[PDB]
């Protein structure tokens, strides 16, 4: 009746309570995991200097990984990346080719083994719980090149600001299969470069190009990390919004259950007095 | 042969054929970075621009005229146009120049280009300067290293990689003028 | 309430001025004239308040204006009860009121 | 007081079905064209079942949600989702102008 | 507008302000589909940008002062031009300062005419679509 | 305390009290404030710790036992003791041997003098700091 | 809303001890028998105490 | 949240203007001249509009 709507409004009090608290929570994880992310731009930059960048390209077998976050309360990251990964998948699967998708995050698993389920090889998780490290990035990379395709997609939100997350894709061409191929022009270009390296241009260019999938892998889930901290910033403000209007709304109908109560109660006890006197 | 004109521009038509118009086009690093290796310029007298990089940390993004890296066909200087090259560098100390000044970083491996349009990139993966390294331990390291040597492939791979890293180090601490 | 209009009415009608009248807490006028009216064996209205809520104010209220001779202002303090301004007493004080000053802490 | 991010796989799919099937009871009357302008519709009982078996076996999520509100029966659902993409895609049809027409 | 009605009335209407406030009340009904969650709750379209920047039109449109009622030939004029488009280009703070613009330039022949005949005749659409587009709104 | 009002307010309290409490009601409304941060693992910009961690000792400093009540000037002490920064900033598995260890081994004079004066004198608060610095606790 | 796995060990403990203290807290009767089927148990002061 | 760092100066000048406004509201008053020391001001309308 009337103490119902009394611990509902105390349910949306609290819960706007703590909305409250995880958007400050969430806002300080930004800002302390930016600084990361502005230090980890910039050994992207010379592998796509060197290697260029070459999306659609003819492949025969490729790993496509998605980016995606662990806890869920982004609110329309993990989901945009899938609409996403689908998006640039079926552009670049016409050539009858092998497509292997990976997922790093556990609400990417959640949310990729039912829209391309046989293709789902592999998920990675836990990766957010301590930190993001190179040799964490590293180890994932190396069971990427566990199997060997011909290209590495890589799906992860470039933090472009607190408002604005870019989903950004990303390519890896492994050397031999495509990368030798792709970069010819009148001969190579490549060959302008004096490869002062120990072995043979064939190793050189395989070191380099593992070496470019673990930067980009590193670089990627911590851009993702950070877009997930600030869009969780957003949807936690969004919360506190609904549950503000919600808890207004509930009040006034509270009041208008309690203003009918006393009328109802001292019109009961004016008819039992009016029988009597 | 080039018969095959892959890239950003290219993968927008592509993606405007068979990914629906209800979202928009995907972003590629190459739109990030405001430098490119073909491109010409950046060198415009002495000095040419450096990147020294780590995955956690920019270390330097000036413009430098005297680059010594510790290639695996030993140590080289780059001036202002060196030849465009991919060197893999060794376990050694990378030197910076800006004049009389100069910064000493000790790395651990890695690469470094030198690209067509004059710019270096220098790419490691932990590049600790020489007072922050201590000389106590790196005896302690290589002797702890050098002697117990398995004969399993994987173990002795990671056996020359601490004896050549601890070698140059202790070459490298003792060797500052 | 209405011997302290009545003093601030002389200074209106007689003196020609422009008298305040402080009303502090006209709730409290509401709360007595409710009381009033609970003694007098009238049933009560809406949540509590006397039938003649509206009118009681309005014979209050009404008086508080500007003549031809002067004029009476009113600044009333308005507790609200239970925080509630849809409360009978509060929105009947309401469609009086041509100003509000909120202090806050 | 959460957004439909946070929602299950299966039950934002049951969210899809039923803003589906809650536009799909609205239906325009032939006493309210008056003052609403649409005709009325009539409604067999056949169509009204055949209709709703395909909005909950899951035969019309494709069509939008805008596509069964206020029409008559499940034709007329595919016949306003044409006319919804006709419609974005006539944004560019022409730039109308009808000149020299002042002494006609 | 959502919730206020008039169906008695509604085939009175001045016919002519029953031509153009037919597609006024449509357009502010899918208005109503992007309200107060434009870029507020998670995501813009810009696709249906239009629909924002034009329902902001056609509100401004409707402000109006106080103790200045319009005659109902100066009524269907204005939302002609807020509705056939002769407005989006104005920016939206000085909306209510073109519409006064509109009344003042526009020449009194076509309210007379719009007044007498009752109704946007086929014969007064052009010459009021020509009256419109030599309009000097300001700004912009 | 955020219900609990006094209109006599300040204007009726011990002038030794009224210096010390004032800065306790405003760290308690900040703890109210920030109440919601306090059962949270990832922790804060530590401007919200140090609140979280002071408003909490200091709703602990105001627990009492039943049917023993507390002299004014020691309660004043006691307060004096966690709004100053002096209370038990170690771990705290140390609070039987530390809440009332300060009435316990501060020596009664200052007692005395907090009681005649009812105030804490420029020349008091020294020897009171000093006091304070040297609790034993000796159960740890 | 969260779901108990960010506590940081010390409101996870709490959560754990006191929901070993609900089940704690409830007693088969001797006349609830014929309703459940577990025999009673009568559990002294001193035998409850140390056990909480 | 965020704090005066990332504030734009279209959204700054906004600040530095509210926050003397929020102040130039404040005034003295004549009957607590006699225990605050400081004069009471009687502030005109046109005075008002003006120094707004």
């Amino acid at each position: 009746s009337n103490q119902a709507v009394k611990q509902r409004i105390r349910a949306i009090k609290n819960i706007g309570k703590i909305t409250k608290a995880m958007k400050m929570v969430a806002a300080s994880k930004m800002k302390n995991a930016q600084i990361a992310v502005e230090q980890s731009r910039g050994l992207v930059d010379p592998f796509v200097r060197l290697f260029g960048d070459f999306p659609a390209v003819n492949s025969n077998k490729s790993v496509v990984v998605a980016v995606t976050s662990d806890k869920g309360l982004c609110g329309g990251l993990n989901s945009n990346i899938t609409k996403y990964t689908r998006a640039t998948l079926a552009t670049t699967e016409s050539e009858g080719k092998d497509v292997v998708v990976v997922s790093i995050g556990d609400k990417g698993r959640s949310q990729l083994t039912r829209i391309e389920s046989q293709r789902y090889q592999l998920a990675i998780a836990d990766t957010y719980k301590v930190r993001v490290t190179f040799g964490q990035a590293s180890l994932i990379v190396e069971e990427l090149i566990k199997h060997n395709p011909q290209s590495y997609q890589i799906l992860f939100n470039k933090f472009r600001s607190a408002i604005s997350f870019k989903p950004t894709v990303a390519t890896i061409l492994s050397p031999d299969l495509l990368e030798k191929q792709l970069e010819d022009v009148t001969g190579n270009s490549l060959d302008a470069y004096d490869i002062e390296a120990s072995h043979e241009r064939s190793d050189v260019l395989r070191d380099l190009t593992e070496f470019h999938l673990g930067v980009t892998l590193y670089n990627a889930m911590l851009e993702n990390n950070c877009s997930e901290h600030a869009s969780r910033m957003s949807a936690m403000e969004n919360s506190t919004k609904s549950a503000g209007e919600m808890l207004g709304k509930l009040t006034l109908d509270y009041n208008r259950k309690r203003q009918a109560t006393i009328t109802t109660e001292l019109i009961e006890i004016i008819a039992g007095a009016s029988a009597l006197m | 042969e080039a018969a095959a004109p892959a890239g950003p521009k290219e993968f927008t038509e592509v993606w405007n054929k068979k990914a629906p118009s209800t979202l928009i086009v995907p972003e590629f690093p190459s739109n990030y970075t405001a430098v490119k290796a073909v491109g010409e310029g950046q060198v415009h007298g002495d000095a040419f621009p450096v990147n020294f990089y780590t995955p956690h940390s920019i270390l330097s993004q000036a413009q430098k005229d005297t680059v010594v890296l510790p290639g695996v066909d030993g140590y080289f200087g780059v001036k202002a146009s060196h030849v465009p090259t991919i060197a893999q560098l060794k376990p050694g100390v990378v030197e910076l120049h800006s004049g009389a000044e100069s910064e000493k970083f000790f790395v651990s491996g890695g690469f470094a280009f030198v690209h067509p349009n004059g710019v270096t990139d220098i790419c490691v993966l932990e590049a600790a300067t020489l007072d922050q390294v201590d000389p106590a331990a790196v005896k302690s390291a290589l002797a702890a290293a050098s002697a117990a040597q398995p004969t399993d492939e994987f173990e002795q791979a990671a056996n020359r990689a601490a004896i050549e890293l601890y070698s140059a180090l202790e070459s490298a601490v003792e060797a500052k003028a | 309430a209405l011997t302290g209009l009545t003093v601030a009415e002389y200074f209106r009608d007689i003196e020609g001025q422009d008298v305040l009248l402080f009303v502090d807490n006209i709730f409290r006028f509401t709360q007595a004239n409710s009381e009033v009216s609970a003694l007098l064996g009238r049933i009560p209205s809406a949540v509590g308040y006397q039938p003649t809520l509206a009118t009681d104010l309005g014979g209050l209220q009404e008086r508080i204006t500007t003549t031809t001779k002067g004029s009476i202002t009113s600044v009333q303090a308005v507790y609200v009860p239970a925080d509630d301004l849809t409360d009978p007493a509060p929105a009947t004080t309401f469609a009086h009121l041509d100003a509000t000053t909120v202090l806050s802490r | 007081i959460l957004g439909m991010d946070e929602l299950s796989e299966e039950d934002k799919l049951t969210v899809a079905r039923a803003r589906k099937i809650q536009r799909f009871l609205s239906q325009p009357f032939q006493v309210a064209e008056v003052f609403t302008g649409t005709p009325g519709k009539y409604v067999d009982l056949a169509d009204t079942i055949s209709g709703f078996q395909g909005v909950l076996t899951g035969k019309y999520d494709d069509l939008p949600e805008m596509a069964f509100y206020m029409v008559g029966d499940i034709k007329e659902v595919k016949e306003k989702a044409d006319k919804m993409a006709k419609d974005i895609a006539s944004r560019k049809e022409a730039d109308n102008k009808k000149v020299s027409e002042e002494l006609k | 507008v959502g919730l206020s009605v008039s169906r008695v009335g509604s085939a009175a209407q001045f016919p002519g302000m029953k031509q153009v406030a037919g597609t006024l009340k449509l357009e502010l009904a899918q208005y109503r589909e992007v309200a107060a969650f434009a870029q507020f709750g998670s995501d813009l379209d810009a696709a249906t940008q239009y629909v924002l920047e034009r329902g902001a039109r056609l509100t401004e449109m409707l402000k109006q002062k106080q103790f200045a009622p319009i005659p109902i030939e100066r009524q269907t004029v204005a939302v002609y031009a807020a509705t056939k488009g002769f407005l989006d280009k104005v920016r939206v703070q000085d909306i209510v300062a073109a519409e006064e613009a509109v009344i003042s330039q526009v020449n009194p022949a076509v309210f007379k005419i719009l007044k007498a005949n009752g109704k946007i005749t086929p014969a007064l659409d052009a010459h009021l679509k020509a009256e419109l587009r030599k309009v000097k709104l300001p700004g912009a």
